DNA sequence: ATCAATATCCACCTGCAGATACTACCAAAAGTGTATTTGGAAACTGCTCCATCAAAAGGCATGTTCAGCTGATTCAGCTGAACATGCCTTTTGATGGAGCAGTTTCCAAATACACTTTTGGTAGTATCTGCAGGTGGATATTGAT
DNA sequence: ATCAATATCCACCTGCAGATACTACCAAAAGTGTATTTGGAAACTGCTCCATCAAAAGGCATGTTCAGCTGAATCAGCTGAACATGCCTTTTGATGGAGCAGTTTCCAAATACACTTTTGGTAGTATCTGCAGGTGGATATTGAT
């Protein structure tokens, strides 16, 4: 007996999301390939930012990745930042940036 | 319950130099003195959508009680969706 | 005695406060606030701290962020002090008005 | 007392293979939860009104996957698209 | 020949009720029904958030209503919800 | 034999709305109020809208509703604008508004 | 000879346009450029005659409401003529930038 | 005289775009800006209209395509279907 | 001012593109009646966490001073608005044919359903560790001169 | 450019909250294995409606000229930044209790067929009309003197 999981060599629970798809309304049938797609998207995205935030992380010289380090692993990456472009991460802050006109002397 | 508290222009408990803190997070070098006024009037309205369909979730769901999941699912339904708080 | 010319302190601050992710309006009073406005849509409420904490969370969010808007059309305008006429805009151009 | 689950034991796991040496604080995770559910709802939203504009009662793969195109950004999409297909592939031949 | 259904009817219907001496054009009958489609789905679609949100199996009368209130705003809101608990009264009261 | 549309004194299909609830994913289960109450709503706002369509089309000497006479209708509506706020009628135009600053000086 | 001041026209013009519906690009045109861009996604597609009609709509709806921002931005900076930095403005605060 | 696609979207169509958007002066510059934000507008719709095409295996563009397009990119049409 | 050029308003006229009235039709809703299942209100109550208060701890309110920003003023030069029209692109309408959509068919994969095994969550309890917040003290930074 | 105040930097150093560590239990997952139904892919094709193009049409590309707008420059006035000063209001840690939420019980309400009647959509054919353009002439607006 293996997991769905494991079948599609995946960390991400296949059984589980699966179940979230019928639970959740969203079409009479659910396919049995589709939450094994989604499980892999999902792990993927995961990966994608985790892997951002444990450089931002390590740039701070901090071994826990914190909320400030997911603030700056989204909105220094293009894609990440539009993709949560309407989203509040609490306890990110922003980031550092004062416009060219607001610094003194010339 | 004997007596409780009247609650009147707490606005004003958003102070000075919070509003100005909260400019500097923004990049902002230069204040006029109309901002604070200017920046409670729009804290206000803000507040007001977001409590007020989270206060309509609440009297759904038939609680007494504004829960983070009213707050969470009123800032989706206005487009500020909020992650760390159970939604 | 010494003295910082203005806007040196206030680069200081925006170095600082760009640097840092805690909360920037006092717990309290922004918990009142919070009780009043509910209070005038339902008398009788409660509220779980960590609600009262998502708002303050996404409030502060908001305004930041007007804030940004808000510095950026004063800039247009040729000025570095913001203003009530550049929220406006910023809001009108956003339309929420 | 009511089971509540979250991806938390996942996220971690997939912060162990990146980042072996890196911890994250509940927070942080609690962000994480938040980011995983929001995108999953978001890919079922999309393939749900997919399935519905062409009168299917069925979501497959095949509708996850242009969900995934329909939602994702340029270089994200292509990458959500082979690591869903490698997995679907690699399951279907698993049985 | 496969049937395409449209508000058109009862929008025409209504119409006359309103204006009985005014007419619509196709584009505007069009539109009218974009309308009445667009507010069905935002309704249905809130309503259904609502059942999800509090572990329910059924959208009733009480989850419109909430959706409602939640997607009009305030003197519409009002009139709306009148104007649909007085036809499930009428409804109920009814042999 | 007699139709629930007729029953609940509406001119809107508590019928068809019944059915597109049910086919439409939006849960398990469907109230046998809520189509009542649902087709009540659309059909208070369908007339909403007419009441001021018309009156639009009146005022521009016209008896027949057009695109622009709707357009006309929502935008100078402040309620059904919000609503509408995030919504393009096709072949309705703008409102004549010009910014004062333009206008020659007198 | 006769001949109207600067903006006197500008004026007649802004009245004109708002009183009426019809699309102002030239159909052909633009759909060529709609079936230029398309091209890049999937080749050979052909396109319903109203796909065409819709995509005009939405895009002349869309043009005409950022020239709206785009002018206030302008006169926010206390001219009457758009400039580009008005439309970078007003795409950036709308979130588009 | 051959002459680039987006430039058939001429000086006195934008002009008259920005007109109804009531503008009363225009900068030279400001021709070619548009005509980079209505090649960034349409590539987004389009792009998303052609997913769905391609998802129902048509090689024609439906009206409907560009309305659901529209539709996700918060910006509804009305009159066309749906 | 008055005056002439030219846009704009209004009244009336009328062809025709698109609204409307009518009949025939049918498949597909929609409704009625009968047999069954269940979702969730209600009624009781464990037990988390909300409101509440007292003491500790640190930011706010206020006034004074003046640096430098804003808004007012002037002005020259550069830039777009206004300008007529026949070249050439677009609009129109007519016609083959690509492909959307209608129908039929049949099977790979869908749901259902019953017992079996596995597991993610939590609960009681225990030791480990990353860093906040404190410290001094060597390296900038700013602004007077 | 040099000096003196005060912010800033960073690498090192104990308290400790929150993170990570097991141990056991377990209810709900998740799986496995038949029995049973069907969604929609496949394949064939009718007929709209789309791309193409000819002839008809009407908007734009063109270069010139100069009105008035923008951006540069100057500057008086006063608003807002910095800072000192005096002390109120928030933060924090501790505690009875209100209401959330966990478990159980049961019927009003929903599903599920099945069978009966109806209606809304289509389509043929005919009929109808509101109003876009057209014309004609008065009147209003704008600009020249
Ligand atoms: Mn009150
Ligand atoms: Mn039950
Ligand atoms: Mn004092
Ligand atoms: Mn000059
Ligand atoms: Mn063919
Ligand atoms: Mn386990
Ligand atoms: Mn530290
Ligand atoms: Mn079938
Ligand atoms: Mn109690
Ligand atoms: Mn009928
Ligand atoms: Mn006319």
């Amino acid at each position: 007996a293996k997991t769905r999981s494991s079948r599609a060599g995946l960390q991400f629970p296949v059984g589980r999301v699966h179940r979230l798809l019928r639970k959740g309304n969203y079409a009479e049938r659910v396919g049995a390939g589709a939450p094994v797609y989604l499980a892999a998207v999902l792990e993927y995205l995961t990966a994608e930012i985790l892997e951002l935030a444990g450089n931002a992380a390590r740039d701070n010289k901090k071994t826990r990745i914190i909320p400030r380090h997911l603030q700056l692993a989204v909105r220094n990456d293009e894609e990440l930042n539009k993709l949560l472009g309407r989203v509040t991460i609490a306890q990110g802050g922003v980031l550092p940036n004062i416009q060219s006109v607001l610094l003194p002397k010339k | 319950k004997r007596h409780r508290k009247v609650l009147r222009d707490n606005i004003q408990g958003i102070t000075k130099p919070a509003i100005r803190r909260l400019a500097r997070r923004g990049g902002v070098k230069r204040i006029s003195g109309l901002i604070y006024e200017e920046t409670r009037g729009v804290l206000k309205v803000f507040l007001e959508n977001v409590i007020r369909d989270a206060v309509t979730y609440t009297e759904h769901a038939k609680r007494k009680t504004v829960t983070a999941m009213d707050v969470v699912y009123a800032l989706k339904r206005q487009g500020r969706t909020l992650y760390g708080f159970g939604g | 005695p010494h003295r910082y010319r203005p806007g040196t302190v206030a680069l200081r601050e925006i170095r600082r406060y760009q640097k840092s992710t805690e909360l920037l309006i006092r717990k309290l009073p922004f918990q009142r606030l919070v009780r009043e406005i509910a209070q005038d849509f339902k008398t009788d409420l409660r509220f779980q701290s960590s609600a009262v904490m998502a708002l303050q969370e996404a409030s502060e969010a908001y305004l930041v962020a007007l804030f940004e808007d808000t510095n950026l059309c004063a800039i247009h305008a040729k000025r570095v002090t913001i203003m009530p006429k550049d929220i406006q805009l910023a809001r009108r151009i956003r339309g929420e008005r | 007392k009511t089971r509540k689950e979250s991806y938390a034991i996942y996220v971690y796991k997939v912060l162990k293979q990146v980042h072996p040496d890196t911890g994250i604080s509940s927070k942080a995770m609690s962000i994480m939860n938040s980011f995983v559910n929001d995108v999953f709802e978001r890919i079922a939203g999309e393939a749900s009104r997919l399935a519905h504009y062409n009168k299917r009662s069925t979501i497959t793969s095949r509708e996850i996957q242009t969900a995934v195109r329909l939602l994702l950004p340029g270089e994200l999409a292509k990458h959500a698209v082979s690591e869903g297909t490698k997995a679907v592939t690699k399951y279907t031949s698993a049985k």
